[PDB]
C-alpha cells in the first residue's frame, strides 16, 4: 500500500514492470466502458500502446528511474479509471483510435 | 441529589423555561427600527480613501497630467496596466495608449500611490458593471472621460486626504 | 394587426415583470467574493426585499452568481450545474477572478474568466465588488430582462 | 346518514382540475435499513390502539367501569410490548 | 400611481415625510435629508427624477460624495 | 486569419458546429439573429474576445440585411426549414431569404467568397416542396453571384439533430418506432460536425471550389431500418416497430399542413409526421457519382457509429 | 460499505467543499476531503513578485481574516530586514488584528449555526461586521482586501474621529456578543447538536499539528500572542480561554469568550495608542510622503526605486508565525538577495484541522459532519493556496 | 529552554554521524542531515525528555536548480512542552526516495502529498502518496523553477463535444517580465 | 500635522466584556401549581359543561 | 347541488390566497425578527410578491427527467396537493359555516393526516436519486411517528366532548376552552404538528445545508410549487385545530355582550393567525434537531406523555361522572 522502496536491482525493479503492466492490463475492459470506446479501438491497441510505452524506455539502466516511471504511469491509469477526463480520440495522453517533410513543415510556418 | 433540586430540573425540562426565553428575545427586535438601507435612493456610508473605478485626470488648462512614467505599470500587482509613450508634436512626454484591464486589476491602489503627479485615481464610483467583457477593457480615452465626469469629487477627495499622504 | 401587437406587448410586460421581481440565484460561493455577496442578502442591503432569494438546488435557480476564483479542477462541476438550470437562465460573473482571472490570471490552474465555461450575461467588477456593487449589477440584470420579447417573437417565428 | 360525504366528492373532483391546470398550463410555453421496518411495525401498532380508542372515547358514558378496565388491561398488554421494544433498542436511531 | 407597483418608491415616499430638501441637480433629482439618528444618523436620500427607470449612475458627481457621507458639502456647494 | 465571415442562420443545428471551427482558424464571425437575445447565447462561449458577434436583424428588411453584412468579406447562408409555419412558406425561407442575401452581397460588392447551404434531393422534379424551394434558390444564388459555392449535405448526424431524437423521444414515449415506408429509404446520413469542416474546407482552399456545388454524404448508406438499429444499440432498449404504409404517413401528417395557413396562431413544429419529409421518403436520396464528394476537399466523412451517435447515451 | 459523496456548492457551507464519505446507514466510517478546487498556485505567483507586489496575496488566503495574514507576512520580512516599526504603527497592527479575531469569530460562529438551522443570529452578527467592515474602509479605502499593514509599519495614519468611532462601537459589541449567547449558550437543542461531537484529546492534537481553538479546546494552554509574543501584545492584558472536554461546546464557548477578550485588547489599543510615526523611519524602505517627494531630489529618487524595483531583502531564510484568528499562521520565507521572494511557503491552520476531519468525525452520524468543519473554521483560500 | 542550550544540548546527546551541519541563529536552530537518518533524528527529538518536539508544523520543498540534489526538504517542528522551533533539513533530487515520516507526526500525510504534488520528491512507506492540489492529470510539478509560471494547458468548454476540455495554452497577452536588477 | 486621532484627556469611558447576567423567570413551583390547579378546576369545568350539553 | 361547486370554489380559492399570502407574511416576520425589512419592493409594502413568484414558477420551463417513473413523479405533488385541499371540506369556521358536517369528522381528519406520507414516499423513490430517496424515508417516518401522537391527542378531546363532530367539539367548549385543563396538551400538540408539517425545529427537507437532500430535490416549475404549496395550507389546518380543539373554535373569549358583537369567524381567523404566528416565531428562534433526536423525542416523549394524559382524563371523569 505505502510506497516501497528503491529497487535494488534490475530484477527488482522488472518484476515490478511486469506488476503495473498486469495491472494497466487488467483495467482495460473498465476503460473501455467508461469512455464507450466499443466502436473505435480494440482493447489490444489499448495493449500495444501500453507495452510500446515500456519498449521505448527499454534503455534505462537506472532502477530509480524505472521505479519513477513506474510511479508515474500508476498515477496516470489511476486517474483515467477514477477521474475520467472524456476527449474523443483521447485517453489522457495517448490518442486512440511526394514531398519530404522539410517542404511541408516550409508550408507551415517559419518555426520548426 | 435532593428532591427539591430535582423537581426544579425536571420541571424546567418538561416545560421548555430556556426556549421561552429564545423566543422572548427573538420578539424584542420584532418591534424595533430595521437596518435596512432602501438603495438606490439610500446609500451605505464610504470614505474619501475609498478605491473604486480607475480614472486619469487632467491639469485645469486642460493637459494630461500623465507624462508616460510608467510607474503605475511596474508596480501593478495584477499586470493590468498597459502604456506606450512617444513624444508627441509640442515636445511633450505623453501616452499614446493607456490600458487597464478592469477584469485583471485587484482594485489595490498601488498604482495611484506610485504616480508622482496625481494622474492615475482610483475615484469614488463602484456601479459600473456592464453586459460585455470588452466593456471593462479601458483605454485611455475612456479613462480620460472618467476623470472629466468625477474631477470634481476627486479633487475634493484629494485635498481631504492630502494631510494623511 | 393593431390590436394584436398591443395584447402582445401587454403579456410581455406581464411575463417580464414576474420574471424581474422573483430572481432565485443559485450561489457558487468560491472565494472572498462570496463574502461579500453574504453581506448582500444580509440585513443591511437585503436581497430578499427585492423578492431575490438564494436557492441551493439548480432546478429552482433563475440565475448563476460565479463569486470568486475559477479552477481547473473546478471547472467541469460548475458546468454541470449550469446545464442543470431550467430555462429562462441568467449568470452573473461576481468579481475580478470570474470576469477574467484577476489577479490569478497568470497562473497554471486558474480558468481566465468563467466566460469561458458559460455565457455571462452581467460582469460585476471589483476585487471584491463592494455589496452594494453586487446590488448595482443585480438592477442591471433586471434592465436586461425587461427588454426581452418572448411573446413577440414566438408569435413572429 | 351519509348525505355529508357528498360535497367530499366533488371537492375531490375540483381539486383534482385545479391540480391538473396548475400543472398543465407549463406544458404549454440497494440497502435495506431495518430500522424503518422497525418504526413502519410500531406504528402499525399504535395506528390499532387509537383505532380501538375511537369507539371507547364515545362509548364511555355508557360502558362505565366495566368498558373502562377492560380498555385499560388491553393498554396494559400493549404498553408491556413497548416496554420490550424500548429495552431492545427499537426507539434508539443512533 | 407608481406606488402600488414600485414598493422601492413608497418606502422613499413615506421617508420624504417631514424631510428638509437639500438641494436639486441638473438632472432634476431631488435632495432630502431627516437630521435624526436611526441609521446612526444617516438620513441622506435622493428621489430621482424619473419615477419609473431610475438607475443609480444617474446621480452626478457633485452630490455622489453627499449620498455617500463621503463629504458633508452638498452638490450645490461643490459646483460653487 | 483576415476573414471576417457573416454566417446567416448560425442559431440553429449546424451552425454551432460551424462558428466553433471558424472561431478555430481566427476568423472573425457575425451571427444575425432575428429573435431573442438569448437565441446567439451559446456562440459566445467560441471564439475570443470579440471574435463571435452576434447582431440583431429582420429577414424581411433590406436595411438590416446590409447592416449586419456591412463588414465582412465572406458571406455564409444556413437559413431554412423543414417546415411550415403561417408567417414563412417553404419558399419564402428557402428561397426568398437566399435570394434576397446573394442581391445585397452583390450590391455590397466586398464578399470575396459566398457559400450557400442546400439540401441533397434538392431537384425541380422533387415531391417534397422544401427540396423544389432549394433547388430554384440554388439557381437564384448562383444567377446573383456565379461565383458563389453551393455544399448539399445529406441528413445531418448529431446531439441536436431532427432524426435520430425525435424517434428516440417517440420510442420512449410509446414504446415503438413506426417506418413511413417500411424502413427501405437509403439516404447517406453525415456527422453535422464533417459538413462544418467542408464549409471551412472550401473556405481555405487557393479558390479552387468557387462555381461548383457539392454533394456531401455519409461514408455508408442506410436504409430507414438500418438506422433504426443503430439508434437501438445505443440507447440500450428492445427494438419494436409499425410497419406504417405512404397513405397512411400522409394521412397523420395532413391536419398541420392542412390548419397551418388557416388559423391564426402558431402550432407545434412537426416531428416524424411530417408531410414534406414524408413525401422526400419516396425516393432515395444519395450521393451522385459525377458531383464532387467530400474526398475533393482532401476531407475523409466520419462513420457513424462512435461518437457521431454518442448523443444517445443520454436516453438509456 | 456504500459511498455518499456530498460537496456543499454553495455559501451554505463554504462552497469548493467536497467530501467523500463512507457510511454504514446513517454512520460515518471515514471521510475523504477532496481540495485543490481552490488551489490558484499563489505560491508559484509570488516568486512572481517584488515583496510589495506579493503582499495583496495574503488578503486572499484566509480571506475572513485579511489584516492577521498581512500582519504575518510584514513580520517576516521585518525579520529578515531587521527593520524596527515605531510604537504607534505597533498599536495600530494590534488594534486591527483584534478587529480581525471578532470578524472572523462573528463569520465562523453565525455560519456554523445557520448550518445546524439557526437562522437569526447570522442577521444579527453580520450587521456588526458591517460595523467593522467600515473601519477597514476609513483607514485602507476597501472594506476587505485593504493592504493596509505592510513591512515597517502601516501604509497610512488613521483618519481623524475614527479612534472615537471605534469606541463607541466596544461599548455596545458585549451587549452584542450576549445575544448570540442567549440565542445559543443555554438552548437544550445548541447543546444537543454540539456537547459531545467531535471531541479531541490534547495528544491527537499535537499528533495532527492543530492550532488554535482546536488545540486550546483540548485543554493545551497555548496561544502564540503569549508564547511568542510579538508588536505590543506583551503590554496588554488578556485571558486565554481552554477547553475542559474537547468537544464542539468548548469551542464554541472558546470563540465566544475570544471575543469578549478582543474587545478587551482593543479598549486598551484604544487608550495606550500613542502619537508618533506610522511608517519606519529608513529611507531605504518606507515610501517618502507626498510632499517630500515632490520636492526633495533624494526622496523623488526613493520614490522612483520603490515603486519600480523594490527592495532587496538580504539571503537568508526563516519561519515565522502569529497567532491568526483560525490558527497559527505561518510563512516560511526564503531570501536570495534579490527584490523577489525565492520561495514563500504558506503555512496555513486550515490545512492541519481539514486533514483532521477523518478522525474527528469517526462513528458519528451524517449530520455532524456539517458541524465537525463549523468547528474547525474552514476556509479554502488558505487551504489550496 | 533557549535556543543556546538545544544547540549546546544537541551536540552532546545526538549521535555524530546523523547531523552534518548546525546553524545557530536569530532566524532559526537548523539542523542539515542526511536522507538516511532524518526518520531516526525526528523520532529521537519526539520522544527525548529533553527536547520533547511533539508538532511537525509544515513539511516544504524548495528548489535549487543549480545543485547536484536539487531539492531541499525542510521540516518546521514545535515543543510545546519548552516553547521552542527546530529546522530539521535534508536534500534530494529528481529519483532518491525518502522516508515519510507519517508513522511519527500524522499531520505529515497531506505535506508529504503536497511535496510530491509541487516538487516531485517521493516518501517511502507513506500510506497514500498522490497528488493533492493540482488538476486531476496534471504533468509536471509546478513549484520547480523550470516549470513555466503559465503552465502548459489551459481548459475552455467546447460545446460539439458538451464538455470542459483541456488545449496547449494561448496567451492573449504574454506575461510581462520586468527586470528590475 | 501635528494633530492625530487618538484618545480624549483622560481616555475612554470604560466599557464592558464579561456577560451580564439576567434572572427572569418564575420557574419551579409557580408554573407546577398554576397548571395542577387549571387541570383541576378545568376538569370540574368541563363536567359542569358537559352536565349542560345533557 | 348545483351550488354546491360555488361553495367548494369560495373554500378552495381563498385558501390558495391565503397561501400565498403566508409565504409573504413568513418572509415578513423573519426578516423583522433579523432587523431587515423583507419583500417590499415588488408591490407596495412587497404585496405583489406572491402573485411575481407564482407568474415566475408557471413560466419555468419543466424538467422531467429520465426515469422510468415519468407518471409517479408528476403524481407525487398532485397528491399531496390533494390532500391538503380536501381537508378543509369539514373544517367549520362558525356556527352552520361548514361543507361538510361529518359526524365522522375527527376519524377523516386523521386518515387524510394518515394518507399524507404517500406524496413525499413516492416523490423520492421517483426522483432517480439515492439522496432524495434517503430523505424522503426520513421524512417519511418522522410523520408517521409523529402521527401516533397527534391521534392519542385527538383521543383525549373525543373523550371530553363524546363525539367526533368537529362543530360539536368547538361548542363542547362553551364554558371553557379545552386548552386551559389540558394546556400540556395543548403544547404537545402543537409540537407534534411542526413536527408532522416536517416545519422548524424538524424541517430536514431545509436541511440541505446539512448533507441532507430533501424529498423534493429534483422538482422544479410547477410541481416544486404544488409541494410547497401543500405543506403551506397543511400549516393553516394544523392551526385551525389546535384553534378549534383547544381554543374555542369560532367561540368569544368571554361570553360577555361586549364580546359577542364581532362574528364568530373573526374569532376564529384571529386565533389561526395567532398559531401561524407561533410557527414563524420558532423558525426563527431555534436551530434543529438530527433525525436521530427528533425520533428519540417522538417515540420516547410524545407516545408516553399522550397516552398517560389519554388515561388520566378517561379516569378523572369516569371517576366523578363529568363523562359527556
Ligand atoms: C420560495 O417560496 C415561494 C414559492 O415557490 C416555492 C411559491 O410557491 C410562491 C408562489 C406561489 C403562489 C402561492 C402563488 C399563488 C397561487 C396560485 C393561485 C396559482 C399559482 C400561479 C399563478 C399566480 C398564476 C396562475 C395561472 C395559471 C396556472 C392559469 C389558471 C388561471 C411564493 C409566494 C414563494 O415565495
Ligand atoms: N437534417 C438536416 O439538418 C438537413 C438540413 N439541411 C439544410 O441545412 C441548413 C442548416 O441546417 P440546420 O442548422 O439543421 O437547420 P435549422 O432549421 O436547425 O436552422 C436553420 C436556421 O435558419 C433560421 N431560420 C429558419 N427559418 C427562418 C426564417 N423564416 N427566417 C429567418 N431565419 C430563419 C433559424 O433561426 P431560428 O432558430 O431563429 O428559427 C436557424 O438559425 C438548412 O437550410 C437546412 O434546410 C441540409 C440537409 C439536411
Ligand atoms: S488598482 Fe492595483 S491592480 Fe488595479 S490597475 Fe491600479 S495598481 Fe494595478
Ligand atoms: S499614470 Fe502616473 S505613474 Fe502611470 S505612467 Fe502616467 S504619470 Fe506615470
Ligand atoms: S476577485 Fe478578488 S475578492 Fe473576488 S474572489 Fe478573486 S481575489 Fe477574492
Amino acid at each position: 500500500i505505502g510506497v516501497p522502496p528503491n529497487s535494488a536491482n534490475l530484477t527488482e525493479a522488472r518484476r515490478r514492470v511486469f506488476d503495473f503492466f498486469r495491472a494497466a492490463c487488467r483495467s482495460i475492459p473498465t476503460i473501455m466502458d467508461i469512455y464507450n470506446l466499443q466502436d473505435v479501438v480494440a482493447p489490444s491497441q489499448l495493449r500495444y500502446a501500453i507495452s510500446a510505452q515500456i519498449r521505448n524506455n527499454a534503455h534505462i539502466t537506472d532502477p530509480k528511474v524505472i521505479d519513477l516511471l513506474i510511479f508515474k504511469g500508476m498515477e496516470e491509469l489511476t486517474d483515467i479509471v477514477d477521474h475520467a477526463k472524456q476527449r474523443h480520440h483521447i485517453i489522457g495522453q495517448y490518442v486512440v483510435g511526394g514531398k519530404t517533410d522539410f517542404l511541408k513543415n516550409f508550408y507551415t510556418s517559419n518555426y520548426f | 441529589k435532593d428532591w427539591n433540586t430535582v423537581f426544579e430540573r425536571s420541571i424546567n425540562t418538561l416545560f421548555l423555561t430556556e426556549m421561552v426565553r429564545g423566543l422572548s428575545l427573538t420578539l424584542k427586535y420584532f418591534f424595533d427600527p430595521k437596518v435596512t438601507i432602501n438603495y438606490p435612493f439610500e446609500k451605505g456610508p464610504l470614505s474619501p480613501r475609498f478605491r473604486g473605478e480607475h480614472a486619469l485626470r487632467r491639469y485645469p488648462t486642460g493637459e494630461e497630467r500623465c507624462i508616460a512614467c510608467k510607474l503605475c505599470e511596474a508596480v501593478c500587482p495584477a499586470q493590468a496596466i498597459t502604456i506606450e509613450a512617444e513624444e508627441r508634436e509640442d515636445g511633450s512626454r505623453r501616452t499614446t495608449r493607456y490600458d487597464i484591464d478592469m477584469t485583471k486589476c485587484i482594485y489595490c491602489g498601488f498604482c495611484q500611490e506610485a504616480c508622482p503627479v496625481d494622474a492615475i485615481v482610483e475615484g469614488p464610483n463602484f456601479e459600473f458593471a456592464t453586459e460585455t467583457h470588452e466593456e471593462l477593457l479601458y483605454d485611455k480615452e475612456k479613462l480620460l472621460e472618467n476623470g472629466d465626469r468625477w474631477e470634481t469629487e476627486i479633487a475634493e477627495n484629494l485635498r481631504s486626504e492630502s494631510l494623511y499622504r | 394587426s393593431k390590436a394584436a401587437e398591443f395584447v402582445i406587448s401587454k403579456v410581455d410586460d406581464l411575463m417580464n415583470w414576474a420574471r424581474t421581481g422573483s430572481i432565485w440565484p443559485m450561489t457558487f460561493g468560491l472565494a472572498c467574493c462570496a463574502v461579500e455577496m453574504m453581506h448582500t442578502g444580509a440585513a443591511r442591503y437585503d436581497l430578499d426585499r427585492f423578492g431575490i432569494i438564494f436557492r441551493p438546488s439548480p432546478r429552482q435557480s433563475d440565475c448563476m452568481i460565479v463569486a470568486g476564483t475559477l479552477t481547473n479542477k473546478m471547472a467541469p462541476a460548475l458546468r454541470k450545474v449550469y446545464d442543470q438550470m431550467p430555462e429562462p437562465r441568467w449568470v452573473i460573473s461576481m468579481g475580478s477572478c470570474a470576469n477574467g482571472g484577476g489577479y490569478y490570471h497568470y497562473s497554471y490552474s486558474v480558468v481566465r474568466g468563467c466566460d469561458r465555461i458559460v455565457p455571462v450575461d452581467i460582469y460585476v467588477p471589483g476585487c471584491p465588488p463592494t455589496a452594494e456593487a453586487l446590488l448595482y449589477g443585480l438592477l442591471q440584470l433586471q434592465k436586461k430582462i425587461n427588454r426581452r420579447k418572448d411573446f413577440l417573437h414566438w408569435w413572429n417565428k | 346518514m351519509m348525505l355529508e360525504f357528498a360535497p367530499i366528492f366533488i371537492y375531490l373532483v375540483i381539486s383534482l382540475l385545479v391540480s391538473l391546470i396548475l400543472l398543465g398550463v407549463p406544458f404549454l410555453f440497494s440497502r435495506f435499513d431495518i430500522r424503518f421496518y422497525l418504526v413502519s411495525i410500531l406504528f402499525l401498532i399504535f395506528d390499532l390502539e387509537v383505532t380501538f380508542f375511537f369507539p371507547w372515547a364515545v362509548s364511555l358514558n355508557k360502558i362505565d367501569l366495566f368498558g373502562f378496565w377492560s380498555m385499560m388491561a388491553f393498554l396494559f398488554i400493549l404498553t408491556i410490548g413497548f416496554l420490550y421494544e424500548w429495552k431492545r433498542g427499537a426507539l434508539d436511531w443512533e | 400611481m407608481r406606488c402600488l407597483p414600485d414598493g422601492n418608491l413608497l418606502q422613499t415616499k413615506i421617508h420624504n415625510i417631514g424631510a428638509t430638501l437639500v438641494g436639486v441637480d441638473k438632472f432634476g433629482n431631488k435632495y432630502y435629508q431627516k437630521l435624526g439618528d436611526t441609521q446612526y444618523g444617516r438620513h441622506r436620500w435622493v428621489e430621482y427624477a424619473s419615477k419609473d427607470r431610475y438607475n443609480a449612475s444617474q446621480v452626478p458627481a457633485e452630490w455622489h460624495g453627499w449620498l455617500h457621507f463621503i463629504t458633508d458639502h452638498t452638490g450645490d456647494e461643490l459646483l460653487s | 486569419s483576415g476573414i471576417v465571415a457573416t454566417v446567416f442562420g448560425a442559431t440553429g443545428f449546424l451552425g454551432r458546429y460551424l462558428v466553433q471551427q471558424l472561431a478555430k482558424m481566427g476568423s472573425q464571425v457575425l451571427v444575425p439573429f432575428r429573435g431573442s437575445e438569448d437565441s446567439p447565447r451559446h456562440l459566445k462561449l467560441m471564439g475570443d474576445l470579440g471574435q463571435v458577434v452576434p447582431m440583431k436583424f429582420d429577414p424581411r428588411d433590406e436595411d438590416s440585411i446590409k447592416a449586419v453584412m456591412a463588414k465582412a468579406n465572406v458571406v455564409i447562408n444556413l437559413i431554412g426549414r423543414e417546415y411550415e409555419t403561417r408567417n414563412f412558406s417553404f419558399e419564402d425561407a428557402n428561397h426568398h431569404i437566399a435570394e434576397k442575401l446573394a442581391l445585397v452581397a452583390k450590391e455590397h460588392g466586398g464578399i470575396m467568397r459566398y457559400i450557400q447551404v442546400s439540401c441533397l434531393g434538392a431537384s425541380v422534379s422533387s415531391p417534397s416542396r422544401m427540396l423544389r424551394a432549394k433547388a430554384a434558390a440554388e439557381e437564384a444564388v448562383l444567377n446573383a453571384l456565379p461565383e458563389a459555392t453551393i455544399m448539399r449535405p445529406a441528413t445531418m448526424i448529431g446531439t441536436e439533430d431532427r432524426i435520430l431524437n425525435p424517434w428516440s423521444m417517440f420510442v420512449k414515449k410509446y414504446g415503438f418506432l413506426p417506418l413511413i415506408g417500411g424502413g427501405t429509404t437509403k439516404f447517406q446520413p453525415v456527422y453535422v460536425v464533417d459538413v462544418a469542416a467542408a464549409i471551412v474546407a472550401a473556405l481555405k482552399d487557393d479558390g479552387s471550389s468557387m462555381g461548383k456545388t457539392y454533394e456531401l454524404g455519409g461514408p455508408d448508406v442506410f436504409t430507414t431500418h438500418e438506422l433504426a438499429e443503430i439508434m437501438y444499440d445505443m440507447i440500450r432498449e428492445w427494438p419494436r416497430y409499425v410497419k406504417l404504409p405512404f397513405p397512411i404517413a400522409k394521412a397523420m401528417a395532413a391536419p398541420r399542413d392542412f390548419m397551418v395557413n388557416k388559423v391564426p396562431f402558431p402550432l407545434p413544429s412537426p416531428q416524424i409526421f411530417n408531410l414534406d419529409q414524408i413525401n422526400a421518403l419516396t425516393t432515395d436520396t444519395l450521393v451522385s457519382d459525377n458531383a464532387l464528394k467530400f474526398q475533393d476537399l482532401d476531407l475523409v466523412p466520419h462513420k457513424l457509429k462512435g461518437y457521431p451517435v454518442e448523443f444517445l447515451i443520454q436516453y438509456r | 460499505n456504500f459511498t455518499l459523496n456530498f460537496g456543499p456548492q454553495h455559501p451554505a457551507a463554504h462552497g469548493v467543499l467536497r467530501l467523500v464519505l463512507e457510511m454504514n446507514g446513517e454512520v460515518v466510517e471515514r471521510a475523504e476531503p477532496h481540495i485543490g478546487l481552490l488551489h490558484r498556485g499563489t505560491e508559484k505567483l509570488i516568486e512572481y513578485k517584488t515583496y510589495l507586489q506579493a503582499l495583496p496575496y495574503f488578503d486572499r488566503l484566509d480571506y475572513v481574516s485579511m489584516m492577521a495574514q498581512e500582519h504575518a507576512y510584514s513580520l517576516a520580512v521585518e525579520k529578515l530586514l531587521n527593520c524596527e516599526v515605531p510604537l504607534r504603527a505597533q498599536y495600530i497592527r494590534v488594534l486591527f488584528c483584534e478587529i480581525t479575531r471578532i470578524l472572523n469569530h462573528l463569520l465562523a460562529l453565525t455560519t456554523h449555526a445557520m448550518d445546524v438551522g439557526a437562522l437569526t443570529p447570522f442577521l444579527w452578527a453580520f450587521e456588526e461586521r458591517e460595523k467593522l467592515l467600515e473601519f477597514y474602509e476609513r483607514v485602507s479605502g476597501a472594506r476587505m482586501h485593504a493592504s493596509f499593514i505592510r513591512p515597517g509599519g502601516v501604509a497610512q495614519d488613521l483618519p481623524l474621529g475614527l479612534c472615537r468611532d471605534i469606541d463607541s462601537f466596544t461599548q455596545q459589541f458585549a451587549s452584542r456578543i450576549d445575544e448570540l449567547e442567549e440565542m445559543l449558550t443555554g438552548n437544550r437543542i445548541w447543546k444537543q447538536r454540539l456537547v459531545d461531537i467531535g471531541t479531541v484529546t490534547a495528544q491527537q492534537a499535537k499528533d495532527w499539528g492543530f492550532s488554535g481553538v482546536m488545540l486550546r479546546g483540548s485543554g493545551v494552554c497555548w496561544d502564540l500572542r503569549r508564547a511568542a509574543p510579538y508588536d505590543v501584545y506583551d503590554q496588554l492584558d488578556f485571558d486565554v480561554p481552554v477547553g475542559t472536554r474537547g468537544d464542539c461546546y468548548d469551542r464554541y464557548c472558546i470563540r465566544i469568550e475570544e471575543m469578549r477578550q478582543s474587545l478587551r485588547i482593543i479598549v486598551q489599543c484604544l487608550n495606550q495608542m500613542p502619537s508618533g510615526m506610522i511608517k519606519a523611519d529608513d529611507r531605504k524602505l518606507c515610501p517618502p510622503s507626498r510632499c517630500r517627494m515632490k520636492l526633495s531630489m533624494e526622496s523623488l529618487i526613493h520614490h522612483f526605486e520603490l515603486y519600480t524595483e523594490g527592495f532587496s531583502v538580504p539571503a537568508s531564510s526563516t519561519y515565522t508565525a502569529v497567532e491568526a484568528p483560525k490558527g497559527e499562521f505561518g510563512v516560511f520565507l526564503v531570501s536570495n538577495g534579490s527584490n523577489r521572494p525565492y520561495r514563500c511557503k504558506i503555512r496555513a491552520p486550515g490545512f492541519a484541522h481539514l486533514q483532521g476531519l477523518d478522525f474527528m468525525s469517526k462513528h458519528h452520524m451524517l449530520a455532524d459532519v456539517v458541524t465537525i468543519i463549523g468547528t474547525q473554521d474552514i476556509v479554502f483560500g488558505e487551504v489550496d493556496r | 529552554m533557549d535556543n543556546q542550550f538545544i544547540f549546546k544540548y544537541s551536540w552532546e546527546t545526538l549521535p555524530k554521524k546523523w547531523v552534518k551541519k548546525m546553524e545557530r541563529s536569530e532566524h532559526g536552530n537548523r539542523f542539515d542531515t542526511n536522507t538516511d537518518y532524518l526518520f531516526q533524528l525526528l523520532c529521537f527529538l519526539k520522544l527525548h525528555t529533553y527536547t520533547r518536539v511533539q508538532v511537525l508544523i509544515d513539511i516544504c520543498g524548495v528548489d535549487y536548480p543549480s545543485r547536484k540534489r536539487r531539492f531541499e526538504v525542510v521540516y518546521n517542528l514545535l515543543s510545546t512542552r519548552y516553547n521552542s522551533r527546530i529546522r530539521v533539513q535534508t536534500s534530494a533530487d529528481e529519483v532518491t526516495r525518502i522516508s515519510s515520516v507519517v508513522s511519527l507526526f500524522p499531520s505529515a500525510g497531506w505535506w508529504e502529498r503536497e511535496v510530491w504534488d509541487m516538487f516531485g520528491v517521493s516518501f517511502i512507506n507513506h500510506p497514500d502518496l498522490r497528488r493533492i492540489l493540482t488538476d486531476y492529470g496534471f504533468e509536471g510539478h509546478p513549484l520547480r523553477k523550470d516549470f513555466p509560471l503559465s503552465g502548459y494547458v489551459q481548459v475552455r468548454y467546447d460545446d460539439p463535444e458538451k464538455r470542459v476540455v483541456s488545449e496547449p495554452i494561448e496567451m492573449t497577452q504574454e506575461f510581462r517580465y520586468f527586470d528590475f536588477a | 500635522p501635528l494633530l492625530q486621532d487618538g484618545p480624549p484627556p483622560g481616555g475612554f469611558a470604560p466599557v464592558r466584556y464579561a456577560r451580564r447576567i439576567s434572572n427572569t423567570g418564575p420557574s419551579a413551583m409557580a408554573m407546577f401549581l398554576a397548571v395542577s390547579g387549571a387541570f383541576a378546576w378545568g376538569m370540574y369545568q368541563v363536567g359542569q359543561g358537559n352536565k349542560i350539553r345533557r | 347541488y348545483i351550488a354546491v361547486p360555488a361553495e367548494i370554489l369560495g373554500i378552495i380559492l381563498p385558501l390558495l390566497l391565503g397561501v400565498a399570502f403566508l409565504v409573504l407574511a413568513e418572509r415578513k416576520v423573519m426578516a423583522f425578527v433579523q432587523r431587515r425589512k423583507g419583500p417590499d419592493v415588488v408591490g407596495s409594502f412587497g404585496l405583489l410578491q406572491p402573485l411575481a413568484d407564482g407568474l415566475k414558477l408557471i413560466l419555468k420551463e419543466p424538467i422531467s427527467p429520465s426515469s422510468a417513473n415519468f407518471f409517479l413523479f408528476r403524481m407525487a405533488p398532485v397528491a399531496t396537493f390533494m390532500l391538503s385541499l380536501v381537508a378543509w371540506a369539514v373544517v367549520p369556521f362558525d356556527y352552520g359555516m361548514v361543507l361538510s358536517d361529518l359526524n365522522i369528522g375527527l376519524l377523516y381528519l386523521f386518515a387524510i393526516s394518515s394518507l399524507g406520507v404517500y406524496g413525499i414516499i413516492i416523490a423520492g423513490r421517483s426522483s432517480n436519486s439515492k439522496y432524495a430517496f434517503l430523505g424522503a424515508l426520513r421524512s417519511a417516518a418522522q410523520m408517521v411517528s409523529y402521527e401516533v401522537s397527534i391521534g392519542l391527542i385527538l383521543i383525549t378531546v373525543l373523550i371530553c366532548v363524546g363525539s367526533c363532530n368537529l362543530s360539536e367539539i368547538v361548542m363542547a367548549q362553551k364554558q371553557i376552552w379545552f386548552g386551559i385543563p389540558l394546556f400540556p396538551v395543548l403544547v404537545m400538540f402543537f409540537i407534534s404538528c411542526l413536527a408532522e408539517t416536517n416545519r422548524a425545529p424538524f424541517d430536514l427537507p431545509e436541511a440541505e445545508a446539512e448533507l441532507v437532500a430533501g424529498y423534493n430535490v429534483e422538482y422544479s416549475s410547477m410541481g416544486f410549487a404544488l409541494f410547497f404549496l401543500g405543506e403551506y395550507a397543511n400549516m393553516i389546518l394544523m392551526s385551525g385545530l389546535c384553534t378549534l380543539f383547544f381554543l374555542g373554535g369560532w367561540l368569544p373569549i368571554l361570553d360577555l355582550p361586549i364580546f359577542k358583537k364581532i362574528p364568530g369567524s373573526i374569532w376564529f381567523s384571529i386565533k389561526v393567525l395567532f398559531f401561524l404566528f407561533l410557527y414563524i416565531w420558532v423558525r426563527a428562534a431555534f436551530p434543529r434537531y438530527r433525525y436521530d433526536q427528533l425520533m428519540g423525542l417522538g417515540w420516547k416523549v410524545f407516545l408516553p406523555l399522550s397516552l398517560a394524559w389519554v388515561v388520566s382524563v378517561s379516569g378523572l371523569l369516569v371517576t366523578f361522572q363529568w363523562l359527556p
